[PDB]
């Protein structure tokens, strides 16, 4: 995982 | 201003350029993201660890969880000058826009 949820 | 003239943007850089940039926790920019169309990333060090959150948008207001603002500027002033975290889940703050 990169990125934060969305 | 341009977004392009704010400290804390750094445009299109790389993953290499974004961790030598963020040193201590709290440390934050703003860049380009490079897997999403068009899209703009709040990358934070927060407790050793790079963060990045993708700047969502809706009805022309940008925000990452709670309601937004009409710019990404507007945005990151209100997180830089209230120390509220980014998300609830999260608890990341920003403390220093790198320059
Ligand atoms: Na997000």
């Amino acid at each position: 995982p990169v990125y934060e949820p969305v | 201003k341009p977004l392009h003239e704010q400290l804390w943007y750094h445009g299109a850089i790389p993953r290499a350029e974004v961790a030598e940039l963020l040193v201590h926790s709290g440390d934050f920019l703003v860049r380009e993201s490079e897997t999403v169309k068009g899209a703009y990333a709040l990358s934070v060090l927060w407790d050793g660890l790079p963060r990045h959150f993708l700047i969502q948008s809706l009805d022309n207001l940008y925000r990452l969880e709670g309601e937004g603002f009409p710019s990404i500027p507007l945005l990151i002033d209100h997180l830089l000058s209230t120390q509220q975290p980014l998300t609830k889940k999260s608890g990341v703050v920003l403390h220093r826009a790198v320059p």
